[PDB]
């Protein structure tokens, strides 16, 4: 009858398509390509002027529906997969994009993980959505969401990158166009992400715990590879330092926390019944999920942190099992949204109309009233 | 009669180069035609430093490329490496161009500028060219595009009268 | 002799171009610096522009004679200014040498690519035209069967193309 929009707006990247199809048609990053601009602007942003992220939604949304879709979206649905958590400001604004300005029949503002657990097709799952600004958890458990159990710590894509800016800049050898360290000040984004993900090795449990251990009174420090650059300037770049970026995230000390305690926090959280199920249904997705070797790092550290004394006495002996799911890391929220929208006319109902929104005032976000 | 070839501008192979009504070839143009024909529209103002070389020898036994053409109106921009492009009419080429073997232009076309338009490139017509690979950038105006063409014209004609021998 | 060298292209200096060599017309073959070396079947499009560099110093010499590898396509408007360059190499249009270079055998160079100033470009690897040094594409350019098969294509197509030109006079 008609096959329903899906969208998963990001500050990195941005997953869109049709509702029905295994997998998205394209992903284009999330900046934009102004005429008469020295650098490319991205389009989701936090705390700024109204009318203006307005205009920039419009101008992203007019760039996709052409390229990814082509079709107007006036003819049927649109799932708009926000992250849970994004602010209610951002909702409010592609709200008003979305009916205002385009017109649409229906939206959906629904969260992200309860989407990437419709993929797997179990009713209960610790999930795990490690992006590019944040690394959220959210325990499901039979459905529905359990809210005050959480974590999400700044140590997503963006803390890497600039832990990448940082180590580069102390450690420097270009090319000339041999010598000449910190010539540049920064350098730009699209070419760091293309180096973290061909040049970064993940290491395993015992290579980061001598690591960490190297860095407070070099073992195993290869592999080394430079990287090539424009404008005849290639960098010789070293493998203790992309192995020491990575160490970043499943660092413990003197915060006691990382992307594995992250799980166990929200475990703790969790009530005595629900525990378990949990436990057993571990979901991972996002972006830095990704990575080369990254599973099991994260499971091994899951299990060393459950050997620690502080979390024997509330979870001790548990199976810990990390379910996958048919589609990629990162493009598992997409997935989901794609599954809830094509099949389900009837759960179309459910979510906000054209004619709801003009009467009354904005999509209800889980608040008061 | 109408047009107006500069003294510093060399045509190589005379009989196959051909320059229609009301052209305009700037000082230091290359229209190299030896090897095959070169045709040119009318009213088309090839700029200066333009490198108008030929496609092909034409004496391939199969699959011989398209010596050369532009249709009529044709804005060709300084040191533009115009070679085996089918130039429809009307096509604004940008300054600092490249066009690739077999490369088919589309009428109302706007070239960037410092572009490579590559291989066998099918240019849609109505469209602006972009990117450093060859993409479309974006549905360009009939009336705009048409009224900077008639200026280009009436202009080059003002210098193609004095100053030139 | 043996060579195709137009008229209307200019050379200067010391310049032992190789056999079945075409030089195009209006291209500066400014070998002043040193002595320049062409190889056998190299093609020199027009408007190109062979420089070299000023060499001989005692303590860190800058260079020495740019010699050009057999069957190097050389596009037009490309700048070749002091870069050593392998056998069955394809340079694009308006490309540019660095000032010291080693380009190996089975290259092919993108179009508009700056090519860097002390930086040996390794055996078997196409270049993207836009930003420099990019590792990507490089398996149908193999060193050899893929990328000599190809580069004995195209010497034999610039070889008929050169002598069809040459017939036409």
């Amino acid at each position: 009858e008609k096959t329903a929009v899906v969208i998963d707006l990001g500050e990195a990247f941005t997953k869109c398509g049709f509702a029905g199809e295994t997998g998205p048609r394209c992903i284009i990053p999330s900046v934009i390509k102004k005429a008469g601009m020295p650098k490319p602007i991205k389009v989701v942003q936090y705390n700024i002027n109204t009318e203006e992220l307005y205009s920039y939604l419009k101008e992203f949304i007019h760039i996709l529906y052409f390229r990814h879709l082509l079709v107007n979206p006036r003819d049927r649905r649109v799932v708009v997969i926000e992250s849970v958590l994004c602010p209610s400001h951002f909702r409010e604004t592609l709200t008003r994009v979305l009916f205002k300005y385009f017109e649409v029949p229906s939206v959906l503002l629904a969260p992200s993980h309860l989407m990437a657990l419709l993929t797997l097709g179990i009713n209960s799952a610790m999930v795990l959505d490690c992006g590019y600004r944040e690394s959220l958890v959210l325990p499901i458990y039979e459905g529905i969401p359990v809210l005050n159990c959480w974590g999400a710590l700044p140590l997503g894509g963006k803390a890497l990158h600039k832990e990448l800016e940082t180590q580069l800049l102390e450690q420097c050898t270009v090319d000339t166009g041999q010598s000449l360290p910190s010539v540049m000040g920064s350098i730009p984004e699209g070419v760091l992400e293309d180096i973290k993900v061909r040049t970064c090795f993940v290491s395993d449990l015992t290579r980061g715990l001598k690591i960490q251990a190297a860095k407070f009174n070099r073992p195993s420090p290869p592999p080394n590879v430079d990287y090539p650059l424009d404008g005849e300037k290639i960098l010789h770049v070293l493998g203790s330092i992309r192995d020491s970026v990575v160490e970043i995230l499943f660092e413990q000390d003197n915060e006691e926390k990382s992307v594995a305690t992250l799980i166990l926090d929200s475990l703790m959280q969790c009530p005595i019944d629900t525990r378990k199920q949990l436990a057993e249904n571990l979901v991972i997705i996002g972006g830095t999920s990704m990575l080369p070797g990254f599973l099991h790092r994260l499971l091994a550290e899951i299990r060393y942190l459950v050997e620690k004394p502080k979390y024997k006495k509330t979870l001790g002996t548990k199976t810990f099992r990390i379910h996958t799911p048919p589609a990629k890391a990162n493009c598992v929220a997409w997935l989901g949204g794609a599954i809830f929208g094509a099949l389900q006319d009837i759960l179309g109902s459910r979510s906000v109309s054209k004619e709801y929104y003009n009467q009354t005032g904005r999509i209800p976000d889980w608040c008061s009233l | 009669s109408g047009n107006k070839v500069s003294r510093q501008s060399v045509l190589c192979g005379s009989q196959n180069i051909v320059l229609n009504g009301k052209t305009i070839v700037m000082n230091d143009c290359i229209i190299r035609g030896d090897l095959a024909n070169v045709r040119v529209g009318r009213h088309c103002v090839v700029k200066s430093r333009s490198v108008i070389r030929p496609p092909f020898k034409k004496f391939s036994k199969g699959v011989a490329f398209f010596p050369l053409h532009i249709g009529d109106h044709v804005f060709i921009e300084e040191d533009c490496v115009v070679n085996a492009a089918q130039i429809g009419s009307y096509v604004h080429v940008g300054k600092n161009c490249v066009i690739g073997r077999r490369c088919v232009l589309k009428d109302c076309c706007k070239i960037l500028d410092n572009t490579v338009l590559p291989p066998e490139t099918v240019v849609p017509p109505f469209t602006v060219f972009s990117g450093c690979p060859g993409l479309f950038s974006g549905e360009l105006p009939e009336c705009t595009q048409e009224l900077m063409i008639d200026v280009t014209k009436s202009y080059y004609q003002k210098f193609l009268p004095l100053t030139q021998v | 002799p043996g060579a195709v060298v137009c008229v209307e292209s200019e050379i200067r200096g010391d310049v032992t171009i190789g056999p079945r060599t075409v030089i195009h017309p209006k291209a500066r073959i400014i070998a002043e610096a040193g002595p320049i070396v062409i190889g056998e079947g190299n093609l020199i499009e027009e408007q190109a522009l062979i420089i070299n560099a000023h060499p001989d110093n005692i303590t860190p010499d800058a260079e020495k004679p740019m010699i050009i590898g057999t069957n190097n396509v050389f596009e037009v408007g490309c700048y070749s200014q002091a870069m050593k360059m392998g056998d069955n190499n394809v340079i694009e249009s308006k490309a540019y040498v660095g000032r010291n270079v080693i380009l190996t055998s089975g290259c092919i160079i993108g179009a508009c690519c700056n090519l860097n100033t002390f930086e040996v470009i390794p055996e078997n690897t196409v270049i993207y035209g836009a930003d420099c040094l990019r590792r990507v594409q490089t398996e149908r350019p193999q060193p050899q069967t893929l990328q000599l098969d190809f580069l004995m294509k195209i010497l034999p197509n610039y070889h008929h193309l050169k002598k069809t030109m040459k017939g036409s006079s």
